[PDB]
């Protein structure tokens, strides 16, 4: 939500 | 392990974080 | 963490985070014992009054971090749950009892300067450290009060407290797998755990061998940082049985 998108890999 | 609880950036260089002291002095 | 203090960087290097896949959002703590072992509670994966019932695939474990919301390219690794191991008598229904949980990784984790694991108390260091008025450590990137989200990990040193001064603080039923810490309302200092704090390691820095040792895991509360209520922990050492039993068993 705040959070910063990991990458997609995972 | 053989390694726990010993961190790369304190222990391991003979660092101390600012309050692990607290804890020591707390262990009368 | 509520009347803690940022952390500083590598200071707990073992410090884990639970991470919501969809939607992405914080849902523990968690602690490495391993390069494949993660330590939590058990109602961060299970907890059926909330409807709480992860399974492995729901899941991330986030390792090496420092910001909360941040994704820190270059320095947290992020992985794969293999496998779930909640406690066979874990009582969700009543106190909580029990309330631990193994998460076994799909693929070991590298060491680095932020990513390490902690000890597991032997018999003789819980009882020499686990005294009243001993102080451990908690860490976590849950709520900084009880009503916001902090930017940065959290830390608090705590001491533990006498198990009647634990009892008398709440109609809870306490048992000899839980202690509870903090200060008292005389004691003037303050400091607790709080919700998404849970499942994060309470931690002792033994004097004998200068090494970092998880005696405790954030269980549960009533409010935070109240005057007269002290926060519950999981008492590590007593369920050490079943920790090796599992990772012996599992590998
Ligand atoms: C039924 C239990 C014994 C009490 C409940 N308030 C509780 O704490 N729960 C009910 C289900 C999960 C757990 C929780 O919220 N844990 C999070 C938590 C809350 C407070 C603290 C604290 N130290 N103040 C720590 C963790
Ligand atoms: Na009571
Ligand atoms: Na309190």
């Amino acid at each position: 939500g705040d959070f910063e998108e990991i990458p997609e890999e995972y | 392990e053989a390694d726990c609880g010993l961190r790369p950036l304190f222990e391991k260089k003979s660092l101390e974080d600012k309050t692990e002291r607290e804890l020591l002095e707390s262990y009368i | 963490i509520v009347e803690g203090s940022d952390a500083e960087i590598g200071m707990s290097p073992w410090q884990v985070m639970l991470f919501r896949k969809s939607p992405q959002e914080l849902l523990c703590g968690a602690s490495l014992i391993s390069d494949r072992w993660v330590l939590t509670a058990a109602h961060c994966l299970l907890y059926p009054p909330w409807d709480k019932n992860f399974t492995e695939n729901d899941l991330l474990v986030r390792i090496g971090k420092h910001s909360r919301t941040r994704y820190e390219r270059n320095i947290e690794k992020i992985s794969m749950l293999e496998k779930i191991y909640i406690h066979p008598r874990y009582n969700w229904r009543e106190n909580l009892d029990r309330d631990i949980a193994l998460m076994k990784l799909k693929k070991p984790v590298a060491f680095s300067d932020y990513i390490h694991p902690v000890c597991l108390p032997d018999r003789e260091t819980a009882a020499s450290l686990l005294q009243a008025g001993y102080k451990g450590r908690v860490t976590g990137w849950g709520n900084l009060k009880e009503t916001g989200q902090p930017s940065v990990l959290q830390v608090v040193n705590l001491p533990i407290v006498e198990r009647p001064v634990c009892k008398d603080s709440t109609r809870i039923r306490i048992t000899d797998n839980m202690f509870c810490a903090g200060y008292k309302p005389d004691e003037g200092k303050r400091g607790d755990a709080c919700e998404g704090d849970s499942g994060g390691p309470f931690v002792m820095k033994s004097p004998f061998n200068n090494r970092w040792y998880q005696m405790g895991i954030v269980s549960w509360g009533e409010g935070c940082d109240r005057d007269g209520k002290y926060g519950f922990y999981t008492h590590v050492f007593r369920l050490k049985k079943w920790i090796q039993k599992v990772i012996d068993q599992f590998g």
